[PDB]
């Protein structure tokens, strides 16, 4: 029919939406943790560089 | 007379053929109209099912 047609336009239009959205997060995600982990390496960094720091003290 | 005995039966199926031709005329012009109507929503059916074909 017609009606049919606009139901079916409308439950992929939310569909696309989502995966915008879910397109959108995991990016984002996968950004953050890997700053996280930059800075996890920069922190063993500081740390070794303390270390030495003592050690010539 | 003899005349007027047939002359009324001729008179008579005058009328008949005039309402057996516009009947029949009128059913014709809807049979056809919804053959018209079902043909499309046949395809209505069949194209809405292609036009969506997975998205």
């Amino acid at each position: 029919m017609d009606a049919i047609k606009k139901k079916m336009q409308m439950l992929k239009l939310d569909k696309e939406n989502a995966l915008d959205r879910a397109e959108q997060a995991e990016a984002d995600k996968k950004a953050a943790e890997d700053r996280s982990k930059r800075l996890e390496d920069e922190l063993v960094s500081l740390q070794k560089k303390l270390k030495a720091t003592e050690d010539e003290l | 007379d003899k005349l007027k005995e047939a002359e009324t039966r001729a008179e008579f199926a005058e009328r008949s053929v005039t309402k057996l031709e516009k009947s029949i005329d009128d059913l014709e012009d809807e049979l056809y109209a919804q053959k018209l109507k079902y043909k499309a929503i046949s395809e209505e059916l069949d194209h809405a099912l292609n036009d969506m074909t997975s998205i």
